DNA sequence: CCGAGCAGCGTACTTGTGAGCGGATA
DNA sequence: TATCCGCTCACAATGCCACACGCGCTGCTCGGCCG
């Protein structure tokens, strides 16, 4: 089965592995993301419920007031998205929660709690995304990049190389949480390890972790293990386990038992410890030397005199010795030290702590934490438990314990969101280990410890943020209001809750205007992964190793696609099957291979869990029944590809597409062309600008019919039906009888959006693509927008390519046009511009937009209407009055009799000041729409009124619509109602009854049916005529534009810009470049069949820059052409339709054992005939990505017309009018105009203004403003002579202010001599320096 | 642009980067560290002359 | 001086305000407050805050740099006080002295000109008229036309037609200076004739954009006027392009051609064995040229010719000789080109990329520089004539895959399967795999590259009075790389055959190299794998071009303190120069 | 209206290099 | 008391161009005020 828009011009496919899931929701990211936030989530999930749960309730200090919180609910939206995006105002929705306070009386620790105010307040409004994921916040349409940030947690850096030169490597534990204060456990060159919080001073972690209610016995037994040495009769023996003596050589004789071990200078091997384990030996003779170099771990106190005589962490001396010999202390408890197995390195961290007790370690901790401010141990643990060991400033998420427990061999996944002592002990464990070698360090650059974060996830923390400052407020607030004060509504407040969330959706590093000249730029800026803003990376101090792709971002992150220049790597694209996780991390579908069938069952998996499993290739080539073709088959284990066996494989790939990004999986035959050419075409293809006829892409990829719709530029149809009423600016659907609503109903009305200005200038527009009667399904598309083409993606346009030479017109990078693509207008745009000028309240009178401009000809005043404003329509070239904008600067109180009377007798209006603004030099165009907007209590002008009455008809047609159907429903019904009395109604109800209603007669039932029907019709009128009001007072409504403004008025003026020598334009395989000229059609090459050729391309940038599928592509086109061709062979000459359907059925079936298979005797032998029709100007072919066609199909699709095998077809040359030898190939190649067109670039200035502060030319296009001399710029002119032309070009061109008039005065009269004069920067330093103590002065 | 004016200030005030510009010079021209001058300028501490 | 710092009644509520006038109110304010204090007896500690706060404000407002201290709305860092103002890359000494705008300039895209010669350039007609009305001014009152300076710019708005024959006039001999946007040496910046252009981009020469560096992707040139007797004579001596053909670096020429007109020369010279004409005779370049326009003759064929070549002899003399040489038609024709100052088997080549850079640097040697750019401007002519004669074209048939290929790929999967069986069975430990598995498969590329070149440079056989005769391939992709055009051995070689081994993130080579070609279908890893080790390729330019421009500007610091004055000193101190024999030979 | 006090709270760390100031052990 | 070494602080990081958008100790109270 096929769609009815795929049955209106089916796409060729090729390929032959079929797909088993299909393309999901292209935007389902964001909308995902925005739908989990604005839902009733219960159990405080994430959202806004979690900000109600973790935050509410609160309490006063001990003041038995508490306020609680019951539900929320999103207002209705107060303006229609376009109305919003009209007005400029934010689409944004209330947010009205229903609060509860309980408060009770003092004296009452648990005292029932009394007098509950359930009231619903107001607090903030929240913007809404649209169905297609864009937040309007100012007129303009601005998104959120999701951001990819550390995974909150633990993480295990290996610092080396360059660190503190020592050639020593060094491993560092650094604990992230999701909010609040960081942790690191770092290690020196020595044996010394340090803890660290925020990059403050460097402090052991012994004090930190003594500070935790513990002691030096109780670190070391947590640490280190437990050494006996007994004080026996003599020899002072110990205990021996065989596993603590690998690697050490014996020192002293090895034996015990009366039975010789090991002699002194042997090591003991495994054998030997399987040897002394089969006795079972414990106790043993050793020396005292032994002893004497190992350290004592408790304090050994003394019973006789009660004082201690060996402290912790000293070695053993023969003083101590002694001591704890004549003491009576016979167990002696000691650490042990191994640099294979447990290095020393809590010994020395012990020894190194200045602190002994948890009181102390409080006050040095607090002393770092905050220089001075010592306090009587008040302030320092309240610091460190709340820093550490508080949810006010500690608030890991789910997240941050599943990484902890995970990363740390923890068979729990949850926990609490606060740190715990035994955590921070386990962590130092591991970081001892991962010193010792026990372990693997953890690296940065893998997409597991790399975690994105969405809209929602950034939106609710900027409302926790503000949430605290009014919790800070409300708190403040309750901290001394007693009983029954006032309904909780005043202790709360809008700010900065609205503030706080409006200056996140618009002013931060993030939030941005989404550039608004191309679906695919529209699909691939809202699929985006960014890397800096808050919490991220700057690009300014950046490493090489995460710009680098790491091979875990197969299927995750495309590695072809960022934007070139300075964020490289650090800016993505997100993949197509790509989905969000749970806890935030990035999981791709893979289908479940089992023991001998590849099951079509889809499973996400993680990043964590990629190198657990294996997966198979997309492209593996398999048999029927879930079979792979050979037995060693390519894989991957463990981020590392191989070859395995058809059993080993446990995972397959989904499609060939999961790697590519959406953006760069329209470029066909992308596995035939270098990265750096994929790169460069993706970053193109994104700045596409639509022409004024967009023309199918012949080469496809499939995934066009996708982003022409999941984007929001194409009328898609909500409900199947017919297209009643068709029209240039509105569609009407009739819903089908199946999907209608049981009740009330109606059809559906689409009104499409006219020339409007977008955000790159660039003209968006949306055409119809259905005509009368032809029915429509429920998804299908209704109305092309722009650039697209019967529900498909149309970027640019597809013409006629050659590669050879054109007498250096090609010479580089440049491309030759013919004259045929400015005839027939191919390449040309539309630039809508968007000229605004304000109406400020200003002192000495108000700002009018009165239309009396004095001292101006009457010919600029032509343009103008009767109110001051251009009429819709008129042209304008140069700096010409549009708007009427006067000033007034002179006396006040114009009396209005005097006022009229200027513009009749008299003098005129001197309170002008001619402040009306214009258009700037240069820029041309025509104006097509105005807007006017006004303050609130300011009486509108008539052009205002005009726009509005416009908007109001324009409801008043679509209300007017839909009140004639109900109507013409509900008389069909009154005619069946009284259809008992059908005389009457035949002879006096035919013409009359459609206003005379008022009829009786068999009253038992005729009049309860007709009072009813009346009732019905009378409500339907009210129901009509309040809607229809509330319309009308929503959009004559005045809206507030700024502090001290009375109205704004915007024009749109819309130049339409055709190609010239000069504009940028590339193809899809990074073949940029400039068009060099445009030639004549006499001039340019053409085939022996009399066809010229419309662009010729250099054949010598492909070898280098090594982009070969384009010019397979360049041979396809050929191929569709061809067919095309033969259709209009077929379509020119009138041909019976069998004919047809044989062509088409054998161009279908070509043999390439395609997924396609689609049969043309299905079809009405009518809809055919549209079919090709819709193919005679091309036969438009879709390749995959990488299940593309190989060089047979192409050729055997050639065979099927009469072109040549090779694709080379000799040229004749338009100017000699000889044969090229050696045949040039000629194809078809889709091309693209950038967004980089030589009408903004050119720019000159001879003399214009100069800066105030400094006397020197303006800057820029926009203003008439001269280039920059740079200082490279000077050294290469110093490496030259030029020392007249330096002087001329720094001082009296640039700077002297005397010089260059009198240079000027010079010039205009024939004399060529300049004055080095002074520069007044010169000048101006020297006052500066002057005006310093440090003055100067000039000499002779 | 040219032409300046003047401060007559009741109280002579000596010149910060002859303090902070490590090393400073007046620290090397009295042979005195900058913390103690730094302490007799802010008014903390006296000095013989 | 209240000018630096300018208050300007900005429209509405805003105000466009200077920090500076904050400190300098505060100041005043705590001046008059000690002014007013110490009248009226005040005690101590009340004059000394005073003071304090009165010292405080100074040396904030001198410079406002703290501890952990500063007062801003949102930049992050404070407000920049005049000793602020001063330093930093927007400082004076940096924004305002060092780069400065200068006036009666443009800039606007690049586009190839090749009908112009190597001493002009293009220039757009608005452009033009934009950057030359004080001239146009001058010479309209000079001529009895312009009354005032306003009826002249009357005139000149209102776009007649006896405007542009004064444009002409005054853009005739007035060179203007095009600048590239980077300025990496001095030819960077240089000196060019002007020749008006119908459109809206500059029209450029199209083997000086080398000397730039500049590619025609939408580069945006810069234009600036001397606007000084001094300084057009200046860049008519010195920065003009044919003044400067040598890199100040090294003594070859940066007037080197380019791929296009190399490619062409190459077709030209490149003579197969049989075609139309061959083993005939001809009399002289120009009947050799007459035939082959006739069409009767191909373009390259062994055709034995007499020409009359001049020698230089000790002094300026030129002997004429006239012998009879043995070589294709295409150096014949060519040779019409070539001056009386260099020889015949200068041209008796395959003429590529170096061939024809040292052609060039012996033309110069010898005849000097007057007729060099003339021969190169020339050169560039022909080339780009007969390439768009000839029809080079790539196609996707032009790249022959080897057929012993497959067997080769075959032999060193069997070889590490083995390799791997061995290593399974526990005889090899890993790092030795590594190792072994590593050269073997450069071997089998290496193998596979070296079957491709061979099979590159053969296929092309024609009877020529017999039955079968191997030549130089005509292949088109051949030609573009063995002529040194655009394409590279290494380049067509990972091209057309195997692309050989790849890189790791830790910088390494993977074991597993990409057994496939761009001819043909690359597998979705080993395209990953491929763009994993060209993202490091591509990063390294972005973040080493920052750095380069670092360095050249701490060389030009250090530099630039000196200028030669001295004629000579009258020492013999010296180094004793060898050449470099230590390593290899030489 | 201007200046001083009163107040709840108000106000870069990424990597590399050079310089100054202790600083601990012989 | 010297001297190699460690802690602390100051200074660097667009080299150029083009376009677009936008404001983080002030609020409150008590001594002195010439057109
Ligand atoms: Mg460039
Ligand atoms: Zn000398």
């Amino acid at each position: 089965v096929y769609s009815y828009t795929e049955k209106k011009r089916i796409r060729k496919d090729f390929g032959k592995r079929p797909q088993v899931l299909d393309v999901p929701y292209l935007l389902s990211i964001q909308l995902d993301s925005f739908q989990k936030f604005i839902e009733q989530d219960p159990e405080g999930q994430y959202g806004l419920e979690a900000a109600f749960r973790s935050v509410f309730p609160i309490q006063s200090y001990s003041g038995n007031s508490e306020l609680q919180y019951v539900s929320y609910r999103l207002g209705e939206p107060v303006f229609d998205v376009q109305e919003c995006q009209i007005r400029g105002v934010t689409y944004s929705a209330p947010l009205r929660v229903k609060l509860r306070l309980v408060i009770y009386e003092r004296e009452a620790p648990e005292g029932t709690v009394k007098d509950i105010k359930e009231q619903e307040v107001y607090m903030g409004e929240i913007p809404l995304m649209t169905d297609n994921g864009t937040f309007v916040i100012n007129g303009t349409e601005r998104v959120i990049v999701s951001q990819l940030h550390r995974s909150p947690g633990v993480f295990f850096d290996s610092d080396k190389g360059k660190t503190h030169s020592s050639g020593k490597v060094l491993y560092n534990a650094r604990i992230i949480p999701y909010r609040g204060s960081w942790l690191d456990f770092e290690f020196d060159p020595k044996d010394n390890l340090f803890v660290r919080i925020d990059r403050r001073r460097k402090l052991p972690a012994t004090i930190i972790l003594r500070a935790l209610n513990y002691t030096t016995e109780q670190i070391l037994d947590l640490f280190f293990e437990k050494v006996i040495f007994e004080i026996r009769d003599n020899k002072l023996q110990m205990e021996l386990v065989p596993e603590r003596l690998r690697g050490e050589t014996a020192s002293f004789d090895i034996e015990a038992n009366g039975k010789v071990y090991v002699e002194k200078g042997r090591r003991i091997t495994a054998r030997h410890i399987r040897q002394l384990e089969k006795d079972d030996v414990k106790l043993i003779e050793v020396p005292v030397e032994y002893i004497a170099g190992k350290v004592v771990a408790k304090d050994y106190i003394d019973e006789s005199t009660g004082e201690l005589i060996c402290a912790a962490n000293m070695e053993l001396s023969l003083d101590l010795l002694a001591k704890l010999s004549q003491s009576g202390h016979k167990r002696i408890e000691t650490l042990f030290t191994n640099d294979l197995d447990h290095g020393p390195y809590i010994s020395e961290t012990l020894r190194v702590d200045p602190t002994n007790d948890r009181l102390s370690a409080l006050v040095e901790i607090y002393r770092m934490m905050r220089p001075g401010e010592p306090p009587t141990r008040e302030a320092a643990e309240s610091l460190f438990e709340n820093l550490f060991f508080s949810e006010d400033r500690y608030d890991l998420s789910a997240v941050g314990r599943m990484k902890f427990n995970r990363s740390l061999l923890r068979e729990e996944i949850e926990g609490s969101g606060i740190l715990s002592k035994d955590d921070i002990i386990d962590v130092m464990k591991k970081l001892i280990d991962i010193r010792n070698g026990k372990g693997e360090v953890d690296d940065i650059d893998h997409l597991g410890n790399r975690r994105i974060r969405s809209v929602g996830e950034m939106a609710e923390n900027q409302f926790r943020v503000g949430l605290v400052r009014v919790e800070r407020a409300v708190k403040e607030r309750l901290s001394l209001g007693d009983l029954d004060t006032l309904m909780p509504q005043d202790m709360i407040n809008a700010k900065p809750i609205s503030a706080a969330v409006k200056e996140f959706f618009g002013s931060s590093q993030l939030s941005q205007f989404m550039d608004q000249n191309n679906p695919l730029s529209e699909i691939t800026h809202k699929r985006r992964i960014s890397a800096l803003g808050p919490g991220g990376l700057t690009r300014e101090r950046a490493g090489f190793e995460v710009r680098d792709v790491h091979p875990t971002h197969y299927g995750r992150v495309c590695p072809i696609e960022t934007p070139e220049g300075p964020n490289i790597g650090l800016i993505n694209s997100l993949s197509v099957y790509a989905q969000t996780n749970e806890y935030g991390f990035l999981e791709t579908p893979y289908r479940k291979v089992t023991d001998g069938v590849v099951t079509d069952e889809i499973h996400y998996l993680s990043a964590i869990e990629e190198g657990n499993y294996v997966i198979a290739q997309a492209n593996s080539n398999l048999d029927e029944e879930g079979h792979f073709v050979e037995d060693l088959v390519t894989c991957r284990s463990k981020g590392e590809s191989s070859l395995f066996s058809r059993d080993q494989v446990d995972y397959m790939d989904v499609s060939t597409q999961q790697v590519v990004s959406v953006g760069a999986s329209l470029i066909p035959f992308l596995e035939h062309d270098d990265a750096n050419r994929a790169l460069m075409g993706a970053n193109m293809q994104r700045q596409a600008v639509p022409t004024l006829r967009a023309d199918k892409p012949l080469v496809g990829t499939g995934m066009e019919r996708a982003v022409a719709v999941d984007s929001g530029v194409t009328a898609v149809a909500k409900r199947g039906g017919v297209v009643q009423y068709v029209d240039a600016s509105r569609i009407v659907i009739k819903v089908n009888e199946d999907e209608m609503y049981p009740g009330e109903a109606g059809i559906d009305i689409y009104n499409l959006t006219k020339y409007t200005r977008s955000n790159q200038n660039t003209c968006i527009n949306q055409m119809p693509c259905v005509s009368l009667g032809e029915p429509v399904e429920r998804g299908d598309v209704l109305a092309d927008g722009p650039s697209t083409d019967l529900g498909e993606l149309a970027l640019g346009q597809n013409m006629r390519v050659a590669f050879m030479p054109w007498n250096g017109y090609n010479f580089e990078d440049s491309i030759l046009v013919s004259e045929r693509v400015v005839q027939e207008d191919r390449f040309t745009t539309i630039h809508i511009q968007e000229l605004a000028c304000v109406s400020r309240d200003t002192k000495l009178g108000p700002e009018e937009i009165t239309a009396d401009i004095p001292n101006v000809g009457e010919a600029a005043l032509s343009k103008l209407d009767e109110s001051g404003i251009v009429y819709i329509g008129a042209e304008v070239t140069g700096g010409d009055i549009l708007v009427g904008k006067v000033t007034p600067k002179g006396e006040t109180q114009l009396t209005p009799e005097e006022k009229l009377l200027r513009a009749i007798f008299g003098e005129k209006a001197s309170d002008v000041k001619d402040s009306s603004l214009r258009v700037p030099n240069g820029v041309s165009g025509t104006v097509i729409d105005v807007q006017v907007f006004t303050r609130d209590g300011v009486e509108k002008d008539k052009r205002a009124l005009e726009i509005e009455e416009m908007q109001l008809k324009q409801a008043k047609k679509d209300l007017s619509e839909e009140l004639q159907i109900l109507e013409a429903g509900l008389f069909s019904r009154i005619r069946a109602v009284l259809v008992a009395g059908g005389v009457e109604a035949e002879k006096l109800d035919k013409l009359p009854r459609d206003r005379w209603l008022e009829l009786g007669l068999t009253d038992e039932e005729k009049q309860n049916q007709l009072e009813q029907l009346a009732e019905q019709y009378d409500e339907l009128k009210h129901e009509f005529e309040k809607k229809l009001e509330a319309k009308r007072r929503k959009i004559t409504q005045g809206d507030d534009l700024a502090p001290g403004v009375l109205k704004i008025v915007k024009v749109y003026l819309a130049v339409k810009r055709r190609i010239q020598p000069g504009d940028k334009m590339a193809g899809r395989h990074g073949n940029k470049g400039v068009i060099s000229k445009i030639n004549p059609i006499e001039d340019m090459p053409y085939d022996e069949n009399g066809t010229p050729v419309d662009i010729v391309l250099n054949p010598l940038g492909v070898p280098s820059r090594m982009n070969i599928g384009q010019i397979l592509e360049t041979h396809l086109g050929m191929a569709a052409k061809g067919i095309g061709d033969k259709i209009n062979a077929m379509l020119k000459q009138q041909q019976e339709v069998a004919k047809l359907r044989e062509f088409i059925q054998r161009a279908y079936d070509l043999g390439a054992d395609v997924r396609q298979k689609v049969d043309l005797s299905t079809f009405s032998d009518e809809e055919v005939m549209r079919l090709a029709e819709n193919l005679r100007k091309g036969m438009p072919i879709a390749t995959p990505v990488f299940d593309g066609a190989k060089e047979a199909e192409i050729k055997e699709l050639l065979k099927l017309g009469d072109l040549p095998t090779s694709g080379q077809i000799r040229l004749y040359d338009g100017r000699t009018g000889e044969q090229f030898e050696r045949p040039v190939t000629v194809g078809y190649m889709y091309m693209l105009k950038l967004n980089h067109l030589v009408d903004d670039k050119m720019h000159a200035r001879s003399t214009g203004s100069y800066s105030l502060v400094t006397q020197q030319p303006l800057g820029g296009k926009a203003q008439f403003g001269g280039q920059r001399f740079g200082e490279m710029e000077v050294w290469a002119l110093e490496a030259y002579g030029a020392a007249y032309t330096l002087q001329e070009m720094l001082t009296v061109k640039s700077d002297d202010v005397n010089g260059r008039t009198k240079m000027y005065k010079n010039i205009v009269d024939g004399n060529h001599q300049m004055e080095p004069g002074m520069p007044e920067s010169f000048n101006v330093l020297l006052k500066e320096i002057r005006s310093l103590g440090i003055n100067i002065e000039l000499e002779d | 642009r040219e032409r300046m004016g003047h401060i007559e200030l009741a109280s002579p005030t000596a010149h910060i980067w002859f303090l902070k510009s490590l090393p400073s010079r007046i620290g090397l021209l009295l042979d005195m560290p900058l913390r103690d001058i730094e302490r007799v300028l802010y008014f903390e501490s006296y000095v013989v002359i | 001086p209240p000018d630096l710092r300018p208050l300007v009644p900005l429209d509405g509520g805003r105000f466009a305000t200077s920090d500076l006038n904050d400190l300098y109110r505060r100041v005043i304010n705590r001046n008059n407050r000690l002014k007013r204090l110490l009248d009226l007896a005040a005690p101590d500690i009340i004059v000394r805050n005073e003071k304090r706060m009165l010292q405080e404000a100074v040396d904030a407002l001198l410079d406002n740099g703290r501890r952990g201290r500063a007062i801003t709305g949102s930049n992050k860092r404070p407000l920049k006080s005049l000793a602020d103002m001063i330093k930093g890359k927007q400082g004076r000494f940096r924004q305002n002295l060092l780069g400065k705008r200068v006036d009666y300039s443009g800039r606007s895209v690049i586009t190839v000109g090749p009908y112009l010669r190597l001493h002009q350039c293009g220039l757009p007609k608005k452009m033009a008229l934009e950057l030359f009305k004080p001239f146009i001014y001058g010479k309209l009152e000079l001529r009895g036309l312009a009354t005032t300076i306003k009826a002249a710019k009357k005139m000149v708005e209102r776009e007649e037609a006896v405007v542009w024959d004064i444009l002409d006039e005054v853009i005739r001999e007035h060179p203007v200076l095009l600048n590239r946007a980077p300025t990496l040496h001095r030819l960077g910046i240089q000196a060019f004739e002007p020749v008006l252009i119908e459109g809206k981009a500059i029209q450029l020469h199209p083997l000086v954009c080398a000397a730039y560096n500049a590619d025609f992707d939408g580069d945006q040139m810069a234009v600036h006027v001397p606007l000084t007797l001094e300084a057009q004579l200046e860049a008519r001596a010195l920065m003009m392009s044919t003044n400067n053909i040598l890199s100040p670096a090294n003594g070859e020429p940066i007037i080197v051609p380019s791929q296009d007109v190399v490619l062409g020369l190459y077709y030209m010279t490149r003579d197969c064995v049989n075609a139309k004409g061959e083993g005939m005779v001809l009399t002289g370049p120009k009947e050799a040229e007459r035939l082959y326009r006739s069409g009767l003759a191909s373009l390259h064929a062994r055709v034995k010719v007499r020409i009359t070549e001049y020698e230089k002899d000790a002094n300026g003399e030129l002997v004429a000789k006239t012998s009879l040489k043995d070589t294709t038609v295409g150096r014949a024709i060519l040779w019409m080109i070539v001056p009386k100052g260099l020889p015949y088997s200068i041209v008796n080549q395959a003429l590529g990329k170096k061939a024809i850079s040292k052609m060039l640097n012996t033309c110069y040697r010898i005849l000097g520089l007057k007729p060099t750019v003339i021969f190169a401007d020339q050169i560039m002519y022909t080339g780009f004539a007969y390439a768009a004669r000839s029809g080079a074209s790539v196609g996707i048939d032009d790249m022959v895959i080897p057929e012993k290929k497959h067997e080769i790929i075959s032999e060193a999967e069997a070889e590490v399967a083995e390799i791997q069986e061995q290593f399974q069975s526990g005889l090899v430990t890993a790092g030795e795999r590594y190792n072994k598995v590593i050269d073997i498969w450069a071997a089998a590329n290496d193998r596979v590259s070296k079957a491709m070149m061979d099979n590159l440079q053969t296929e092309t056989v024609i009877n020529r009075d017999g039955q079968e005769e191997k030549q130089v391939s005509f292949n088109s992709i051949y030609m573009m790389a063995d002529s040194g055009a655009r394409g590279s051995a290494a380049q067509i070689r990972q091209l057309a055959g195997m692309r050989g081994l790849m890189a790791k993130p830790d910088g390494s080579i993977i074991e597993t190299p990409i057994t496939a070609n761009f001819r043909e279908g690359l597998n979705v890893l080993q395209y990953f794998i491929s763009t994993h080790g060209a993202r490091k390729g591509l990063a390294d330019t972005a973040l080493k071009t920052a750095n380069s421009g670092y360095l050249t500007r701490r060389l030009v610091d250090v530099a630039q303190d000196l200028v030669v004055t001295e004629d000579d000193c009258g020492t013999h101190e010296g180094i004793m120069m060898t050449p470099v024999i230590e390593g290899g030979d030489v």
